[PDB]
RNA sequence: GAAAUUGUUGAAAGGGAAGGGCAUUUGAUCAGAC
RNA sequence: GGAAUACUGCCAGCUGGGACUGAGGACUGCGACGUAAGUCAAGGAUGCUGGCAUAAUGGUUAUAUGCCGCCCGUCUUGAAA
RNA sequence: AAAUAUGUAAGAAGUCCUUGUUACUUAAUUGAACGUGGACAUUUGAAUGAAGAGCUUUUAGUGGGCCAUUUUUGGUAAGC
């Protein structure tokens, strides 16, 4: 016995009940997939500023 | 008819009138629903809402967080009030003198602050001292420390603690968990 | 502390001055409403007497009544109907005529009847069917203090002042119109004037822009 | 059977242009791309390395990481009931600076300038934008512009 | 407890509009306008009467 | 409905390059104000490169004719759509006013050729200033000298349902 | 000492089903209130 | 050349007839008229009068009349079938 | 080369000014990223609306569908 193959019917209407909103935007996004060479530099630069400010604000 | 823009007869989704049948907690709520109604102070709104909360939304505050709370700048004299339970931390060997307001102290905590020169009080005694919550601070215990939250949301590529009865080798540490044996996660 | 004639004499004095202030602005709007209504009349004579045509200012305000029921409406018109707060048949709302509002009106044309309303129509609507949105509650106006405590920020102090901000689209029309609850009208008293409603007004039906004939329609509804 | 490959149904989409085939001009490589730049993704059939999927043709994104010859782009993708974050790696041939952000920046300059000049006198410069308002009154005169009457025309076949 | 209507119930009308008393007593609803004797130009009349 | 004759004048919107447009005028027979403006935009788009959004209406003035009592005889030209083609036509209506002639024409077309309001163009309506310039017989008939005729078989309308004598149709 | 089912008496209706709903006329019966 | 009438629109213009409803239960509020007292149609009906005081109204039930009413449960895209 | 659809933006997480870090980069304190200090607040950056907003856990039924306008394929067609 044959049946229905595929329809998108009622699929969009289900999608708008709890709908399709943009999730969120956070500040300071993740660093996944960033050039490692710049990332090693970032840590060493980051530590230098933090330690320098710590000495100034001791 | 009406084209409703929102679901009809939706309850607030918030908890009021906590479902515990403890008579004494009801009296505390009654004192603070009157207080939040008639004082126009945001502190009594918080406590009344916090008196509603469930056990997992009242994680146990330890005396160490209280000590850290009092080591904040200009907070060593504020009254500490915990809507919940206070336990003992044998991991600290000093303690300040500050008084604490809470529902339940442990014997070790009750011994601790009393020994250190403090005095543990209830929430009503807080009301007759701080009707507007003067010189107080709310401490909330860590909610995400419970062993059930580790398991929440698990799927591929998020590392979220499978439900398991017996652990160790040969318990779901196999194909699916390594590249040597099939794919990994 | 007798407190039965000291503050009562104070509140009556504060009431009399408010009634006093309300009086001039009603008188003030009268010469303002008369003068403008006679300027366009007279500026038309000057154009004809000078061999020209006076093209009047394009209307800034429309009153919209939802004509169709709540069933079987495609997504886009249903959303635009909600954004104008017309969520049931025979509902009313004032819309400020602007490019960003004209394109909304085209999408909803098969479902609404609208036109340019006069002072008499708008004055009668608020007096009979004017409700203010008071803390997400539909409250009959029925007093000047109700508008005062809610629209007194923008200089609106009375039910007559509120009508003024509607007909002459002022800097605070958006808040004033939003405060006005959507009007719940009944069916027209003398009927719809046509055998079939859901054709355009130009095509012998009901929906679309009826430029001044909305006044006759709304008054039969009001 | 069915056939769903990477470049399925991309016949006209990656078709080059009319009278613009061949090697690409070097303004496309001289460009400089920062983290946080807003970019649009128009593919280039000639350059086969680093092409995007068909799903991202014309989609605008933002640069997160930059490499020797390519650029990483953050795209939000509608699947199911949600937006799943999508990261793409693209050579600079298939990426161009989105000009949509640009006219907002020039609006900021005037917006910042008008307030600065206004505060010298406090005139409520009204920095906001307005939509197209209904027209106001005017007088149209008929000196040498006397109306001419037009009538409907009869029928003719013209063939 | 009950919505009384202006446009009737004159007592309610005076409550919402202090100007209603002088609007009525002056008969501003049936006011007369001063007559003017301007007449349209000759070009207007011919255009209106044009075929 | 019952028709009214309006004059509608519109023009393209002025611009810096070409101000002072041509101010085209057209006479429209319509029931109300909104239809008269609409039919002007409908017909104008058929001649010139203009539409409602790209132009403005400057004026509308209803035209009521000079002699609502003198009986005229109007020659009317139209252009209407049949079920198979578009055809031109010319007829006369003899009546008291220009608008009543058009009101007769629309009913007349709807009765003989099933032409509804949408599928009819009124080309021009003119008075036949001279008798013996009439070319159709049905209006030429009434122009004889000392015209007179009876109205035989008059039917009275009865108010009551029952009549107590057989009605008579003398007249 | 139930129901299905049955007899007798009493009441009522019945032109190819009966039973039901809204409303009331008519007949029988009836509580409250004074 | 001077009027009128029509049509459209406005009046916080006047006024007659009919119908449904009387929720609320000390005052508070907003008003209106008055020099004042006070009064009111002003945050929801009161005053006068009549008949009966009983199955008269009303309930129940049976029947009659007007209109309407397909057999329940089940599988099912679809059931009086 | 339309129409209808479709992505992005319309600010405070913004803009502007000075200069601290670095193992990356540059001939070059040149840049890149992150910060320190200062200035710009209610017309704070289009419209309209917002019925509260954001988030989590768990679990049911369902996983045979069918019809209508418009688009459309196979078929002469079909209540296919």
């Amino acid at each position: 016995a044959k049946s229905k193959n595929h329809t998108a019917h009622n699929q969009t209407r289900k999608a708008h009940r709890n709908g399709i909103k943009k999730p969120k935007t956070y500040k300071y996004p993740s660093l996944k997939g960033v050039d490692p060479k710049f990332r090693r530099n970032h840590k060493h630069a980051l530590h230098g500023t933090a330690k320098a400010l710590a000495a100034a604000k001791k | 008819g009406i084209d409703h823009t929102s679901k009809q007869h939706k309850r607030s989704g918030h908890r009021t009138a906590p479902k515990s049948d403890n008579v004494y907690l009801k009296l505390l709520v009654k004192l603070y629903t009157f207080l939040a109604r008639r004082t126009d102070a945001p502190f009594n709104k918080v406590v009344l809402k916090a008196l509603f909360l469930s056990k997992i939304n009242r994680p146990p505050v330890s005396v160490s967080r209280i000590a850290r709370a009092l080591k904040q700048e200009g907070a060593a004299n504020k009254t500490v009030v915990v809507v919940g339970t206070v336990t003992d931390d044998a991991r600290i060997f000093e303690f300040p003198k500050t008084t604490v307001a809470a529902l339940r102290f442990t014997a070790g905590a009750r011994a601790k602050i009393v020994k250190a020169g403090g005095e543990c009080i209830t929430l009503d005694q807080l009301a007759v001292r701080a009707p507007k919550g003067q010189n107080t601070l709310i401490l909330r215990g860590p909610r995400n420390s419970r062993e059930a939250v580790r398991h929440f949301g698990m799927g591929p590529h998020k590392g979220k603690a499978p439900r398991i009865l017996s652990t160790g080798r040969k318990f779901e540490r196999a194909r699916g968990r390594r590249r040597s044996k099939g794919f990994k996660v | 502390a007798e407190q039965v004639a000291a503050e009562r004499a104070a509140r009556k004095a504060a009431n009399k001055e408010k009634r006093a202030i309300i009086l001039e602005r009603n008188a003030a709007y009268q010469k303002e409403y008369e003068t403008a209504e006679r300027n366009i009349i007279q500026a038309k004579r000057d154009a004809k007497a000078a061999g020209s045509y006076y093209v009047e200012a394009q209307h800034k305000l429309v009153f919209v009544v939802r004509i169709k029921g709540i069933n079987k409406i495609p997504p886009k018109p249903r959303k635009v109907l909600q954004l104008l707060r017309l969520t049931r048949i025979n509902s009313g709302t004032f819309v400020k005529v602007t490019k960003a509002t004209l394109e909304l009106l085209k999408l909803i044309e098969p479902y609404v009847a609208y036109g340019y309303p006069s002072y008499s129509t708008i004055r009668q609507l608020v007096y009979k069917r004017g409700f203010g949105k008071i803390n997400k509650q539909r409250v009959p106006l029925s007093d000047n203090a109700i508008i005062e405590a809610n629209l007194g920020k923008y200089g609106i102090l009375s039910i007559d002042d509120l009508i003024h901000e509607i007909i002459t689209v002022g800097p605070h029309f958006k808040q004033a119109n939003n405060f006005l609850w959507p009007f719940k009208l009944s069916n027209p008293s003398g009927g719809w004037g046509v055998p079939r409603k859901f054709k355009h007004f130009i095509q012998g039906g009901s929906f679309g822009n009826r430029e001044e004939f909305i006044n006759k329609l709304v008054k039969s509804m009001n | 059977g069915k056939s769903h490959g990477y470049r399925s149904r991309t016949r006209y989409m990656f078709q080059r242009d009319f009278r613009k085939h061949g090697a690409v001009h070097l303004s496309t490589y001289l460009k400089v791309y920062k983290v946080g730049d807003i970019v649009d993704i128009k593919a280039n059939g000639s350059i086969q390395k680093g092409m995007p999927h068909k799903f991202y043709q014309g989609k605008t994104g933002v640069v997160y990481n930059v490499t020797k010859s390519s650029v990483g782009v953050i795209i939000n993708k509608m699947v199911g009931n949600r937006y799943l974050e999508k990261r793409l790696n693209l050579r600079v041939e298939h990426i161009k600076h989105s000009k949509c952000r640009q006219e907002f920046l020039e609006r900021v300059k005037a917006n910042a300038a008008k307030r600065a000049e206004a505060k010298a006198q406090g005139v409520a410069v009204q920095l906001k934008r307005q939509p197209a308002q209904p027209r106001e009154s005017r007088i149209v005169s008929t000196e040498g512009n006397v109306p001419q009457t037009l009538a409907p025309v009869p029928y003719e076949t013209f063939i | 407890v009950l919505k009384k209507n202006p446009l009737k119930n004159k007592q309610v009308l005076l409550r919402l509009n202090p100007y209603a008393k002088v609007f009525a007593a002056e008969k501003l609803g049936s006011k007369k306008a001063e007559k003017t004797g301007t007449k349209p130009a000759a070009v207007f009349t011919e255009t209106l009467k044009h075929d | 409905a019952h028709f009214k004759e309006y004059q509608v004048i519109g023009r393209r919107l002025p611009t810096e390059s070409v101000p002072e447009p041509k101010l085209f005028r057209m006479r429209i027979f319509a029931s109300n104000e909104v239809i008269a403006k609409s039919r002007y935009w409908y017909f104008l788009q058929k001649l010139h490169k203009v539409k409602k959004a790209s132009g403005e209406i400057v004026s509308i003035n209803q035209i009521n004719e000079a002699h609502p009592t003198k009986v005229k005889n109007f020659g009317v030209w139209v252009r209407y759509d049949s079920r198979s083609g578009t055809h031109n036509m010319y007829k006369e209506i003899r009546d008291v006013s220009r608008v009543a002639a058009v009101e007769t024409l629309y009913q007349d077309m709807a009765a003989r050729h099933r032409a509804r309001f949408r599928s009819i163009h009124i080309l021009k309506v003119a008075e036949i200033e001279k008798t013996a310039d009439v070319k159709r017989q049905y209006v030429k008939q009434f122009l004889t000298k000392d015209l007179k005729f009876p109205l035989p078989h008059r039917v009275q309308k009865s108010t009551k349902t029952f009549s107590y004598k057989r009605p008579s149709t003398f007249y």
